[PDB]
Order: C-alpha cells, then sequence, then structure tokens
C-alpha cells in the first residue's frame, strides 16, 4: 500500500516537532528482548513492531513469540538470517502469533514449528514500506519502525551515549527505530549549549548492553541524516 | 598459505583445542566463523607456552587492538573477511612461525558485556618445527 495515502488518515494538516519525540514515553515500546547467540533479529524487530502497534491502537501490552517465526517462517532461515519483509509475509499467511509465555524462546536449540499452541494469537493486517526521507514522520504518527542496519564490531563496545563507532560495511542486522531526540553539548570554547539529533534505537541484545538496551545514532533535524544505512529498509505493521 | 576454518558455534559456554603442525616460515590461515548482529565477536586473546586456563569471567570487557608480535611467532587480531540479516559473518586471523616450539593461540567468540553468556573458546595447539 502507498505510505502517502496512509500517512494521509494519521497525520492531518498539522506540522511536528522535528527535535524529539519518544515512544518509551507513549505508551508505544515493550521490554528489550535477547536474540542470543543466533541470527534472529530479523525475528525481534518484526515481532517488536507487532507489540508497539498493539501497546499503541489498542492499549494491550501483549508481548509475542519470536521463536514461532524462527521455527514456522519459511521464507526465512531461522538462526542464520532472513528479511524483515519476509517475516511480516509470513505473520499474514500463518494467521497471527502465539504470546512468548506460550511459545518461549529457545534461541539455536533445535525447536519443531508448532502453530497450535496458544489458542488466542495475534496478527496483523498488512505491512508498510516507509521512505528512507519520512522517518521522522512515519514515526511520529505511524509508530515505531522495524528497519536494516549496517553494524560493525564497535556496536559490540557501545555503552552510553550517541554512538561514535566505526559504521558496517553492508546491512545486516534489524532493530526497530522507537524516536528521535535532541541534546544540547556545551561547547568548551563558547560555553554555549549546542544541539545534537539522534535517532533512537531498540536492540536484541538485552539489556546489559548499552542504554539498557538501547542506543541513540547521529541523525540531523529532518532525519535525513541516516547512518549506518540505517532505515534502507523499512517496515511498520498495521494492526487495524 | 595453509588455513583451518572453525567452528560450530554452540548456545552454551565452552572450549576447543585443536592441533596444528607447521613448518617455520610457513603462514596458517585462521577463518573464524560466526554470526552478524548477535553482539559477539571474536577476539585473539593470548599466545601461551603453558597450556592456558579458560576464565570467561575474566575476559576484556572493551576494546583488543594489538596483534602479537614477538621473535618466536606473530598472530593478529581477527579481522573482516534486500541484504540477508545475521547471515554468516566471516573474520581472519593470521598465524607465522619464526622458530620451533609449542605455541597455545587462544581464540574467543563472545559478548564484552556479557563475557559468560555462552563464550566459544577455541585453542590452536601450533607446533612450529
Amino acid at each position: 500500500m502507498n505510505y502517502e495515502e496512509v500517512i494521509k488518515k494519521y497525520r492531518g494538516e498539522e506540522n511536528f516537532d522535528h527535535a524529539a519525540y519518544d515512544w518509551r514515553l507513549h505508551s508505544g515500546v515493550t521490554p528489550v528482548k535477547d536474540q542470543k547467540n543466533c541470527g534472529s533479529a530479523w525475528a525481534f524487530s518484526s515481532i517488536g513492531s507487532v507489540e508497539s502497534q498493539y501497546a499503541i491502537r489498542k492499549n494491550k501490552l501483549i508481548t509475542l513469540s519470536e521463536q514461532e517465526l524462527v521455527d514456522c517462517s519459511f521464507k526465512n532461515y531461522g538462526c542464520n538470517g532472513g528479511l524483515i519483509n519476509n517475516a511480516f509475509e509470513d505473520m499474514i499467511e500463518l494467521g497471527g502469533i502465539c504470546p512468548d509465555g506460550d511459545y518461549p524462546y529457545v534461541s539455536d536449540a533445535p525447536n519443531l514449528c508448532n502453530i497450535d499452541r496458544c489458542t488466542e494469537k495475534y496478527g496483523i493486517k498488512n505491512y508498510l514500506s516507509v521512505p528512507d526521507n519520512k522517518l521522522k514522520e512515519a514515526l511520529r504518527f505511524l509508530g515505531p519502525i522495524s528497519i536494516s542496519v549496517a553494524v560493525s564490531d564497535d556496536f559490540a563496545f557501545y555503552k552510553e551515549g550517541i554512538f561514535d563507532g566505526e559504521c558496517g560495511d553492508q546491512l545486516n542486522h534489524a532493530v526497530m527505530l522507537v524516536g528521535f531526540g535532541m541534546k544540547e553539548i556545551v561547547n568548551p570554547l563558547t560555553k554555549k549549549g549546542e544541539k545534537h539529533y539522534y535517532y533512537i534505537i531498540k536492540n536484541s541484545w538485552g539489556q546489559q548492553w548499552g542504554e539498557r538496551g538501547f542506543i541513540n545514532i547521529e541523525t540531523d533535524e529532518s532525519g535525513l541524516m541516516r547512518k549506518c544505512g540505517l532505515g534502507t529498509d523499512a517496515f511498520i505493521p498495521l494492526i487495524e | 598459505g595453509k588455513s583451518l576454518k572453525l567452528g560450530n558455534i554452540s548456545n552454551q559456554t565452552n572450549q576447543e583445542t585443536i592441533t596444528q603442525s607447521l613448518s617455520v616460515g610457513e603462514i596458517l590461515c585462521i577463518d573464524l566463523e560466526g554470526n552478524a548482529g548477535t553482539g559477539y565477536l571474536w577476539v585473539l586473546l593470548g599466545i601461551h607456552k603453558d597450556e592456558p586456563i579458560i576464565n570467561p569471567e575474566n575476559f576484556p570487557t572493551k576494546l583488543t587492538k594489538k596483534s602479537f608480535f614477538s621473535e618466536e611467532i606473530s598472530v593478529t587480531q581477527p579481522k573482516k573477511y534486500m541484504q540477508l540479516l545475521g547471515g554468516p559473518d566471516r573474520m581472519r586471523s593470521v598465524i607465522k612461525g619464526h622458530k620451533p616450539g609449542k605455541y597455545y593461540i587462544v581464540y574467543s567468540y563472545y559478548r564484552p558485556f556479557s563475557p559468560t553468556s555462552g563464550a566459544n573458546t577455541k585453542i590452536i595447539y601450533v607446533t612450529v618445527q
């Protein structure tokens, strides 16, 4: 479906502050998880996006089963990688996902697909591709975005603040964009504060990594500055 | 030169020694396999004459930049090599003997922010002859 078509129904005519907006503060972000030693961030990113939509559009706090996507998503390759859109297409084809209480995550351990391990399931109606130049807008009115990114070995040493490591060569990981912010950093020479912009991102390396699971990555007031090729792939699940 | 590719990654913390015979001067290629975007990286942790006792509790939480260069031996820190996200991640280390001997070369795939969580350690037992 058209991004422009859908955006009209959610934006209206009003403008918006391009400096800051954080879904963690607007009932739009569920708890960080851990993909562990398994190339399955494509599942965490996607499921994550759906959990958000449920929290936002329906005030329902539900956490869903990545293990199921790992087991049951036949377009993707489980612990060995996958694609975000393949993940959504598979959610639709399966008629929704079990809650992770019913279908826990067991990473790389041999597990069989079994889509009747829960009675109630949560699905999406469709999904949407976001233009690399409408990230903040899509964030503001549509919610958190499942995106691709290019990570180097430096991300593993990231602890706090705005990321200042090398970027990656090629897209290779999935994460969630959950907002944007700006902090003023005082200029040594000037002793004046200076505005700095960043995207706020949800990773799946558990909560001992980064800012309790999240990382801040440099952007600009417009959100066109896309470090680490972030947002090259970008999708939002629609549940309504 | 002559080469060696490791190695089946598990979710439980483990060790794997693997012996390799080498003629002096001969160059040995270690091909290190993993998964992109998990937060694990391969780090060259040490060269020992003593059989090394492995404790992940004591691995570096920070970046380990120095490669290993001595009169007897030289070994390098592993380095690099719709897209597939989270696919196989190749990294390469270089081993070169300069003097006959026995050497314990230690590599590990671990998370700096959680070293005990499923560290896969590879000891190469190399003989320079």
